[PDB]
RNA sequence: GCAGUCAAGCGUUCAUAGCGACAUUGCUUUUUGAUUCUUCGAUGUCGGCUCUUCCUAUCAUACCGAAGCAGAAUUCGGUAAGCGUUGGAUUGUUCACCCACUAAUAGGGAACGUGAGCUGGGUUUAGACCGUCGUGAGACAGGUUAGUUUUACCCUACUGAU
């Protein structure tokens, strides 16, 4: 079985994110910076590639 | 290390190093087994490192049939001569170091096994075991 | 070998270009200087953009070439050719010595130490002084968007802090934008290949009729 | 710079009462008690009326008058957890191994275990918190609903058990096995 | 040698999962220089064996993130030097190079660690041979052989002992 809105559900936490190109941290879909002092809160960001 | 062994082998007294020469057991042709390395062999600075009754090692051939001579192969031991102690207390050796040539999978390359195979050794390898007339 | 750009960035001899006592010299890696409409009127473009110097250093010529590369595939790419009139405006006359010592380096099997340390000419460079003109661009009012981005991407290829100015005169001309109105207003200004001549009030009468058939 | 004066404004419901003293905040109402301890923010209440309670600050830069709308907030989700409640609806998702939630009450208190998380064989632990009843929606069998009169002991342990429901050492993409939350509502509605 | 920066282009789609040309800013001192400040009433000059400790620029192991991460497999990145990082053939070798094991066979310091600790194979005295060079004596960061490795009982340090 699918129930497709669960795969909606479990894709909030784990697809629609996005992660930083400097540091590789996960990060919120809605990011303008990101929340680490490692890169320096660089605002060079990028989405994160989903399947296939 | 030991790949396709059953089971566990227990600490048995390290008899046979590197540079070793066994009889070899079987009737593949081969007759001296002049050991290379061993199976296992952890790393300290100049210790060289030891076979025990049960291990395979990688032996080339010194001695006949010069189809098997001149490359390297695995090889199960299964005779050695350093008194080793068994757990119910009784310490044994046999007289001769001994080997058997056989592929990684453990498949023994001859058809049959002259003298006597030890029992630590039978018990881990099912076609030494399968090859074997006298279990001790 | 090609010995870094920190090497040759400060300013400390004197100016040494190619002459008839320095005449085994290489040639620049720049050979076009001028890109873009170059055939323009300066009547098209009237907006020009400077991209002006911080500090007195000298500046490569494969450095000045390959900042002119990222320029021009920046706005012929997002604004095609017929729109913009780039235009180097530093030239390489400088030339830069280097004491070679290789392993086969001319000579016998160890070559010299400080002895005799006179360098052969290797690479040329551009001397630029605290505010000088390195890229001007010459486009519509319009079109600024992509030449304060495009010599952006031109200001990451070599040293120094270089200021984006934009100029208040018309263009690749001397003189502002309203005075160039009522030079266009009344006909003073009369154009010439890829410039413009202007009213000469003191001459020859007769010149400035056989000259300027529309003022008067 | 600094501003002269920053006010907050908390609406204080009907049968709700408040108890301030020293930034040590008690709100007891029709359903629940709650305590927060806020000595670590400069902040001054003060009781304008019975139905509402002003939240000031004075002189406070970027940084502190900042953390004045988080202390309103903070006290509006302990009423709201008074008047009505809260509840988290928790999903489970999984690809073929089922996931077998129960509830136990080992030494201690009532432990959650879930067991065959994706096959594995060793149970994953997550304690409840205080003030926080567990509960299993009868009609949906892949459903839990955590409910409490506090957001926050409810929230850590809806969070707890995504936490402890995690995979290694694959795609997460792929493997898409875990026990989610959909819903944080109230209790009354 | 180690990295940072901007991004034309590679990746059949796709400037950045991974790379990245043209250019540019740095760091390191384990290379090689360049210099001549210290040592010419001498600081025992290669390498190996033995042994301790330190560095992180992480080969392994621990926990994480990332992808043209389905799983396996593999790559990239972070915290991290806690702990391990081998046995051999040839060469005086450092270096190189194969064989084999292994979780892995990471890189470096400490007066290019370490000779009153060793060894003396190498080089760097005198014997001798060959080759080329020289008319000759002789020369050769060219080849090959044979060539004495001294002292601690003092102060400190350390290890134990009153
Ligand atoms: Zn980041």
């Amino acid at each position: 079985i699918i129930e497709p809105s669960l795969k909606a559900l479990a894709s909030k936490y784990n697809c629609d994110k996005s992660v930083c190109r400097k540091c590789y941290a996960r990060l919120p879909p809605r990011a303008t910076n990101c929340r680490k002092r490692k890169c320096g809160h660089t605002n060079q960001l990028r989405p994160k590639k989903k399947l296939k | 290390s030991g790949n396709g062994a059953q089971g566990t082998k227990f600490r048995i007294s390290l008899g046979l190093p590197v540079g070793a020469i066994m009889n070899c057991a079987d009737n593949s042709g081969a007759r001296n087994l002049y050991i290379i390395a061993v199976k296992g062999s952890g790393s300290r600075l100049n210790r060289l490192p030891a076979a025990s009754l049960g291990d395979m090692v990688m032996a080339t051939v010194k001695k006949g049939k010069p189809e098997l001579r001149k490359k390297v192969m695995p090889a199960i031991v299964v005779r050695q001569a350093k008194s080793w102690r068994r757990r119910d207390g009784v310490f044994l050796y046999f007289e001769d170091n001994a080997g058997v040539i056989a592929n990684p999978k453990g498949e023994m390359k001859g058809s049959a096994i002259t003298g006597p195979v030890g029992k630590e050794c039978a018990d881990l390898w099912p076609r030494v075991a399968s090859n074997s007339g006298v279990v001790v | 070998a090609r010995r870094p750009a920190r090497c040759y960035r400060y300013q400390k001899n004197k100016p040494y270009p190619k002459s008839r006592y320095n005449r085994a010299v290489p040639d620049s890696k720049i050979r076009i200087y001028d890109l873009g409409k170059k055939k323009a009127t300066v009547d098209e473009f009237p907006l020009c953009v400077h991209l002006v110097s911080n500090e007195l250093e000298q500046l490569s010529s494969e450095a000045l070439e390959a900042a002119r590369i990222c320029a021009n595939k920046y706005m012929t790419t997002v604004s095609g050719r017929d729109a913009f009139h780039l235009r180097v405006r530093v030239h390489p006359f400088h030339v830069l010595r280097i004491n070679k010592m290789l392993s086969c380096a001319g000579a016998d099997r160890l070559q010299q130490g400080m002895r005799g340390a006179w360098g052969k000419p290797h690479g040329l460079a551009a001397r630029v002084d605290i505010g000088q003109i390195i890229f001007s661009v010459r486009t519509k009012d319009s079109n600024k968007d992509v030449v304060v981005e495009g010599l952006r991407r031109a200001r990451y290829k070599f040293p120094g802090q270089q200021k984006i100015i934009l100029s208040k005169k018309w263009g690749f001309t001397n003189l502002d934008r309203p005075e160039y109105l009522k030079k266009r207003e009344a006909g003073e200004v009369k154009d010439d290949g890829a410039f413009v001549k202007f009213l000469s009030k003191k001459g020859s009468l007769e010149n400035n009729i056989r000259e300027f058939p529309e003022y008067f | 710079m600094k501003y002269i004066q920053t006010e907050q404004q908390i609406e204080v419901p009907e049968g709700v009462t408040v108890s301030i003293k020293s930034r040590i905040v008690k709100v007891v109402g029709p359903r629940g008690t709650l305590t927060k301890n806020l000595k670590h923010i400069d902040v001054t209440f003060t009781k304008v009326n019975n139905q509402l309670i002003k939240v000031a600050v004075h002189n406070g830069g970027r940084k502190h008058v900042a953390a004045l709308r988080t202390v309103k907030s903070l006290v509006d989700n302990m009423i709201t957890g008074v008047t009505k409640g809260y509840k988290y609806k928790m999903r489970y998702v999984y690809a073929h191994f089922p996931i077998n939630v129960n509830i136990v009450e080992k030494d201690g208190a009532k432990f959650i275990e879930v067991r065959n998380f994706l096959g594995d064989k060793k149970i994953r632990n997550v304690p409840v918190r205080d003030g926080v009843t567990i509960e299993f929606s009868t009609n949906v069998k892949d459903e839990i609903v955590l409910s409490g009169n506090s957001v926050e002991d409810v929230s850590q342990n809806a969070a707890d058990l995504q936490q402890i429901c995690r995979v290694r050492n694959k795609d997460i993409r792929k493997f898409l096995d875990g026990i989610y939350v959909s819903h944080k509502g109230f209790i009354t509605e």
